Parts: structure tokens; sequence; C-alpha cells
């Protein structure tokens, strides 16, 4: 990716690179499960 | 004894009511995924990206 390249030979041989990398993720889950459960009762909802 | 009980018989002897349960699943997927590599190299002069 990133890469700056400089290179002498004849006179001296010099060769010069920068490398840089930048990344950027941005990730956004938005999950919301309903569940209708009676009063004073246990209920699930499961998906996976 | 026997014609209160016969009475109770008569109440008690009632089909058990059956219920025909459908239950409906629906499920949507959508999924829209795109990804670019963009490639600049030059061996020339040792530019490449």
């Amino acid at each position: 990716s990133g890469i700056g390249i400089g290179f002498i030979t004849d006179n001296i041989i010099l060769d010069l690179q920068l490398s840089a990398m930048e990344k950027t993720g941005n990730g956004e889950i938005v999950s919301q499960p309903k569940v209708v459960t009676s009063d004073k009762e246990t209920a699930k909802i499961l998906k996976g | 004894r026997l014609d209160e009980l016969r009475r109770i018989v008569s109440q008690l002897d009632i089909p058990v009511r059956q219920v025909m349960i459908e239950a409906r699943i629906v499920e949507a997927n959508v999924g829209y995924d795109k990804s670019l590599g963009v490639r600049w190299g030059g061996a020339y002069h040792k530019g490449n990206w």
C-alpha cells in the first residue's frame, strides 16, 4: 500500500522508501428482539 | 344420589375442545456488500501502491 521510493545508483546506491498504512473501519450492529411473556413467567427468544 | 351423579355425568361427558394453531415464520435478510481495491503500480520508477 503506502510506499514512497527514491533510488540513486550511479554515484551512490541510496534507496529511501516510506511505507504508510492508514486503516479506518466502523462497524454498527443494531439488533432488537421482542418477546411476549405472561406475567411472572419466564420466556425466551433465541436466534443463533 | 343416582340422579345428581347423572347430572354431573351429563355435564362432564363433554368433548374436549381441539384447536388448530397455525404459526407463521417470516424471515427477511437483505445484504449489500461492496469492496474496492485500487492499485497504482509502476516498476519503471518503482512507485507501487
